[PDB]
């Protein structure tokens, strides 16, 4: 979060926090209702954009759920659609924090090996979530449909 | 300033900025129009508040002026006077700057260092930056109070 | 504290036990070490020259130490060798 | 397998160090070649500059005999 | 380390749930009591030293620890206190400015004992010094804002014995 | 390194002057336009790979650099060029976002030009790449931050050649 | 290769040649004539086995050869088949050499992140070393054609 | 390093001949001032801190140097000149006491002028300052070893020059 | 390091074709010459002390250079020297057995010219040493490997003068 | 041997074995039996080679039983030709290992040193040691008697 | 030497000069009288000391003068007084300079390498310096004797 950055960034050089630090962290708590507001309108509606994000996926890379594609099956694609709520969770997680920390340990780190053993379309999960991004957008006003799609944005680009 | 605060992270790291980072370095400009003026304020005073802050300091502390004291003499007072005035002119850099780098890199890192060899009392300089933050802020609101008693306070923090 | 009283009563006290002794190198070695005191006692600022600051990362916090603290320790044997002078070089060389 | 025969100097701009600070402020040395970037990011990230490089050790060619 | 705002999503996120309202309480909570907390941290700040000398004026000094076989005896043995202290300082400011428990048990209160009790160190002394730090800056930073700054002091002072 | 904001802060600290109307106006200037900066950057970030991909299909590959006898043959050497393709990025995105060339001369335009002299490196390829790369940042980021984007990738470039 | 191997191990511990060193390249000069007449049967059947290494794996991999496959149209096969006849020649520089030094310092080092570039399926192109494999040992006698998949299990276990 | 002893040794046992008159004059001259090296190794040891306060006051400050666009101006700055100030006497104490400049040589000068022309550093106002601690430590040791003491301040501001 | 075998893949790599018959016959050789070349290394790995024994002794000891005011003087001198030597000859082995003076350049070759005049080591005298030992290994080794372990045996001298 | 010192460095790089350490391994287990018929050989003779070794070394070296010698006295040439069996024993594992680092971590390790303690000829040790290479030689065929070579060969140079 | 060691040893601490190794300056100032009164007490004798050093070490090893030892034939035998009078020429440096500094650089490091080239027996060389030993020390005042007796022992160490 950005508490935890700021202040461990502050405790490396043996000092209090900076009259610098005295700000960003006063307009992430005020931003915090906001920032809370956001993440319950995206928890209400999980299972609305779960499903036409992959049914958007499904469209537009129809390879995946051919008999040669990773989600071939019903029940392996009940499992990519797993997948894509346990990222929008995760989005809602870093939308509450306020940083991409806790979603990076928690789904980042190492998803290019798990992929890869797997041997799942890391583009094609990549696609899902931007999918996943466009329906998000279509439920919010405009500064929260940036402000979520910004980390949206962000899965995006380190799932690369 | 805060750019150069995150870009040297980022460049540590050997990364791009962060999706939280990036929301700081946009509120650090926002407010940017409002703090204009707040620094501009006290750029025109500068010739007058370490002037007052010299009849705040030295009959606070008179053996900064008797003759077993280190500001003996018109031209040893002009440099305690001297002295005050970048320190304030420093800290309006900073509060122009964002983060502690305008006055940590220039005047801040290596004090003791200096006086090691000069004579000259960290202690009275706690009271001296304490008299400027007293006397600089009346002359601001106390919504521009609240955005530089921070800024203030990092002196007589550091110093300590 | 009154450290210019302090001061001049350590002088006295230097002195004096100037005087118990006939100065064959014994008093000049009172003399010598209690002029120690004062002169380490006097200019106010090169007195505690700062923390030596030990700067850490994101994951452990970064520490101070006294410096008063070190400077009544083993005072830190190290070893350097001096050779960049020249690869190909020019000047003093020799073998050190 | 090829060492860069290098020179820079480096200064120290945060902690003013007090004990015989100019052997670790310009020197030349060999550095390898699979740790010469490394070696150089770290004078640019602390601000001193390098003087020259020089490939010494190793062929333009490169291809076969790279690895070490 | 943690905060509320980590803490709250590291364990709603062990059982694998959303946020719910109970989880938007707790985060409501943090967010209302946010401005308190970033003001008595600047007022802890500046007035640090004083706070320090304070403290060990009316617990530290003026006892054993100072005459002969103290363990603050010497010059020295005085300097590793304020040190020692600026920590319990410092750390639970920054507790009582991302407020949780986690980095005082993380950072400062861990193995402390082991150290102190290799090092002779007086834990009761020790801990007699955080209380006077704690009713000094109850005393310096206002009347509500004194909780929770009570509750971090109290959890280091308990922690360490 | 320096941005505008400490740019101005240090060319007015070197003779001892405070903020005048004139500094002013210069922050004012830089703070009106960073947003496009913020913006901009989270574009480049976002689309890092691709663009890199783009710049070497129109600028190097498909030549006689990736085939037997090139600069750019063989898996170490691709790979080789393609970090300084993505190092490039980096610092020209860094670079927009100060809003000065700094902290392109001080850490990437120090000692490339020799070093690239003495391993060999095609000069003008590198300079042809890094225009395929403002080619592409300027078609990705759009006309509000496009100039913006282009003169640091043109600094890079001057400095190369 | 074998004999830069050795003289590297020996002049790193700054010693001579230990017996088993010196066998080890005795073994090798011996043997040196066999791997030159692999290696002139690889040369004159390389064609061939590039051609049936390409039909082995369009079969097995049909998403490489399709509308958003890596690999569509006619440029891009031939780009395939180009890259097996590349990996074919460093066969038999490994083969001629006796280890996979030049294979290494070739085709190897950097193949991941330049494939990642690219966006070509590395499991693809195994599976073309694989079928280029295949191809090579039915034109080779028992111990050749084992003495070959050697270096050709070498490369698909480099390229994983 | 060398000394007088280690010299003289040396420049025998290059030619492969044993200790002769010459040699043993030699060794007798620099025998004869050993106590007053010592003495006067003392004195400026023991009061280091005084004599560079003194010294600091007669060459560089109250001028151009510390102000803005000074290269002694910042705190920084600042320090690393007095710490040079700080090198330059310890080590013209141990040249002193060794009755040889070769580690003044080895030790000092390699690299010094070279590197004050990469910082920008005044060497006019360093060797104006090594001269004025110069007349400080003979003002301070007396006539007995005034001149052997300036004699390697001499060579420092020599060799720097 | 580049052998024969090396050596003419990265002939064949620069310019992008497969092994050819010319390539094949290289290599034919080299597998032919691999017998003899193995014999003649062991033998000079085992009497490696004799060979620089007898070169001191015809080139190097009972000279000016092993008396006072040379560079062959004092143990540790002559120890350096020897050591060199051993190098040379270790040096010389690898090379034979590779077939390629490319270990001699850049391990042995490279540099070694500048240091000697540093250092003042005379280089006519190291050359006289380099062929004395060609002499050694031209008795202690057959005919067969005397021609090829001349050569390389010269490369040392001529890369040195 | 061969097999801990391809297992070392492949375990060192945190890598499977490479083909040219698995061609050494395949050489050294073909040579398996033609090393324990040599070392068979060495050790059915052993007393012989130590016998007239130690004749060798004594009309070389008649100063080591003179009486400033080392081994001056039958109980001191007892030990002489005691360590000269020592030196056997490993020269026949040596053999039948393939490589040195039996003989290395036994016998050369610290033996200048312990050679210092007793103060013992090192040189005549080597010259020893050659007399039972060329002892050795005369009861083997070319082939067989350049192997045993290698390793005494070996043994001469790490006493050095 | 002793002023060397102390430098390099308080510099090494990063200090100014110790007390303690002020008093070993102060010391060896008032001791080089006795120092050199050695000197050229050993330097007029030098021959002597040599020629009766050389004889007893051939009374006391017969075993160098020998068909194998190095010491069959005048020239051999003049060959070693050179040798004893150069390390005579060594103790009396090490005995003037304090420190057994020049000694070591001299004529102990790579001594070693020195003898193992030129097969010498060191134990015979040791035992000759033994031998100067006494004949030095028979010339001398028991003090003064003791004196010289430290180096030649660290000499007879030396080489060991
Ligand atoms: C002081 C009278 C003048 C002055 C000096 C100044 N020096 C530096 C920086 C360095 N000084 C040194 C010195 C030494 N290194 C050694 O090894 C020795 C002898 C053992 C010495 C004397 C070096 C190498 C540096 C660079 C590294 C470092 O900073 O420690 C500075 C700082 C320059 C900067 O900001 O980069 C200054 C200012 N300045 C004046 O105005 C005086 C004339
Ligand atoms: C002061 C009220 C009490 C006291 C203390 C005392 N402490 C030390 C030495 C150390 N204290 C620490 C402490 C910490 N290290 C950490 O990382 C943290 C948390 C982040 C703490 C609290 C340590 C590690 C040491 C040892 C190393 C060092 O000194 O830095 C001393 C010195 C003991 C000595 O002389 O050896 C003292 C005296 N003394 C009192 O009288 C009080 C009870
Ligand atoms: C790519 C577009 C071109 C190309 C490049 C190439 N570069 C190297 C090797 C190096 N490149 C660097 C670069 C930098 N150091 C820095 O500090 C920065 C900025 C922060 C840069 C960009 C360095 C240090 C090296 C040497 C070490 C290393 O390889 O990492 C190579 C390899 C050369 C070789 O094989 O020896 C290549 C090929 N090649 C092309 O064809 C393009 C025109
Ligand atoms: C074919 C079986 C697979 C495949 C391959 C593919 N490759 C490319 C493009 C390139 N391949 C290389 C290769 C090398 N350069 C080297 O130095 C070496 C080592 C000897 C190799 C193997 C290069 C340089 C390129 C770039 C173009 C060029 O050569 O100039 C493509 C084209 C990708 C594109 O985006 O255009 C393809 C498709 N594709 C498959 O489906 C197979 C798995
Ligand atoms: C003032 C409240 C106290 C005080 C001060 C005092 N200062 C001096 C002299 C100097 N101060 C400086 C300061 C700086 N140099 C820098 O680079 C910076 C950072 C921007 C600073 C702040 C300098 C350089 C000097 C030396 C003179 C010069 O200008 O070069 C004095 C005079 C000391 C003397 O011996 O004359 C004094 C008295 N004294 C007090 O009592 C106050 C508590
Ligand atoms: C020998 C025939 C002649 C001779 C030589 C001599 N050399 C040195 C010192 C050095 N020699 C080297 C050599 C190398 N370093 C390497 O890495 C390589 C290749 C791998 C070589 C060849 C170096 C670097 C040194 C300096 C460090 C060291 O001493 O080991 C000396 C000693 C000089 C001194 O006292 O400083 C000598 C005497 N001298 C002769 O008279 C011979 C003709
Ligand atoms: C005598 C007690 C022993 C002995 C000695 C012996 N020495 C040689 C030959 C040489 N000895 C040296 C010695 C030195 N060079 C140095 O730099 C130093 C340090 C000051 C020393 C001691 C040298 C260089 C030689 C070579 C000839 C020369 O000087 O030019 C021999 C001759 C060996 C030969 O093969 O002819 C001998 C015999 N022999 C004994 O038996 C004693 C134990
Ligand atoms: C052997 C070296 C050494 C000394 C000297 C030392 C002194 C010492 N004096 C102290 C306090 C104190 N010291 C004094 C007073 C004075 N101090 C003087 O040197 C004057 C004689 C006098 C003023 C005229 C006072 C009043 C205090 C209480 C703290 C305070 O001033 O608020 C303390 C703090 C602990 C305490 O209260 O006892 C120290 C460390 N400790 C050491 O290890």
């Amino acid at each position: 979060s950005v508490l935890t950055k700021a202040i461990v960034n502050a405790d490396a050089e043996a000092r209090y926090l900076s009259p610098g630090e005295l700000d960003r962290i006063k307009s992430f708590v005020a931003s915090g209702e906001r920032r809370l507001r956001i993440a319950q309108t995206l928890t209400e509606a999980r299972e609305r954009i779960v499903k036409q994000a992959g049914d958007q996926l499904f469209q537009i890379r129809p390879d995946v759920v051919s008999p040669g594609g990773n989600a071939y099956g019903e029940k392996m694609t009940a499992l990519c659609l797993r997948d894509l709520d346990y990222y929008l969770r995760l989005v809602t997680y870093g939308i509450v924090a306020g940083d991409v920390t806790p979603i990076e340990e928690i789904g980042i780190i190492g998803v290019k090996e798990m992929y890869n053993s797997l041997q799942t379309p890391i583009p094609a999960v990549a696609e899902g979530v931007r999918a996943m991004k466009n329906v998000a957008t279509s439920l919010l006003s405009g500064d929260d449909a940036a402000e979520a799609g910004f980390y949206f944005d962000y899965l995006v680009g380190a799932m690369q | 300033s805060v750019v150069l605060t995150t870009i040297m992270n980022a460049d540590q790291q050997l990364r791009y900025p962060s999706v939280g980072e990036l929301e700081q370095i946009k509120n650090f400009m926002e407010d940017s129009a409002l703090r204009l003026k707040v620094a501009k304020t006290l750029s025109d005073a500068n010739d007058r508040v370490v002037k007052q802050a010299s009849a705040g300091l030295f009959q606070r502390r008179p053996d900064l002026n008797n003759p077993g004291g280190n500001a003996y003499g018109e031209k040893r007072l002009g440099s305690c006077i001297r002295d005050l005035g970048w320190y304030y002119r420093l800290i309006t850099y900073s509060i122009v700057a964002g983060n502690n780098e305008p006055v940590e890199r220039i005047g801040l890192t290596g004090i003791f260092e200096m006086y090691r060899v000069l004579e000259v009392p960290i202690p009275a300089m706690i009271e001296s930056m304490r008299l400027l933050k007293k006397e600089a802020l009346e002359l601001l609101s106390p919504a521009e109070a609240e955005i530089a008693a921070p800024y203030f306070d990092y002196v007589i923090g550091a110093m300590q | 504290c009154s450290i210019s009283a302090t001061i001049v009563a350590l002088l006295e006290m230097r002195k004096n036990a100037a005087r118990l002794f006939k100065d064959e190198a014994d008093s000049k070695l009172v003399s010598s070490y209690i002029s120690v005191v004062i002169r380490a006692l006097d200019a106010d600022r090169s007195d505690a020259p700062a923390d030596i600051v030990r700067p850490s990362s994101e994951d452990r916090p970064g520490l101070t130490l006294p410096y008063i603290y070190k400077l009544s320790a083993d005072s830190l044997t190290t070893f350097k060798m001096t050779a960049i002078y020249g690869a190909d070089g020019r000047p003093k060389v020799n073998l050190s | 397998s090829r060492y860069f025969k290098v020179t820079a100097c480096i200064p120290s701009l945060k902690r003013v160090r007090t004990g015989r600070e100019l052997q670790n402020t310009f020197f030349t040395k060999l550095v390898p070649y699979e740790n010469w970037f490394t070696e150089q990011q770290r004078i640019q990230k602390a601000g001193g500059k390098v003087l020259s490089v020089k490939l010494f050790t190793g062929v333009q060619g490169a291809n076969t005999g790279v690895g070490a | 380390m943690q905060d509320a705002i980590t803490a709250v999503i590291n364990n709603y996120d062990v059982q694998g749930k959303y946020l719910d309202g109970a989880a938007l309480d707790k985060l409501k909570a943090y967010f209302t009591t946010g401005a308190v907390r970033v003001r008595a941290a600047a007022v802890i700040s500046s007035n640090a030293t004083t706070i320090i000398k304070e403290a060990a004026a009316k617990a530290l000094i003026y006892s054993d620890l100072t005459r002969p076989g103290g363990n603050m005896y010497t010059t020295r043995r005085y300097a590793a206190c304020i040190r020692d202290m600026d920590y319990f300082l410092r750390y639970a400011t920054y507790a009582m400015l991302a407020g949780d428990p986690s980095i005082l048990d993380e950072r400062v209160l861990n193995g402390l004992k082991e150290t102190y009790n290799s090092l002779g160190v007086p834990i009761a002394a020790t801990v007699g010094g955080i209380q006077a730090m704690k009713e000094v800056v109850g005393g310096l930073v206002g009347p509500d804002a004194a909780k929770e700054a009570s509750i971090y002091f109290d959890y280091l002072s308990s922690g360490l014995s």
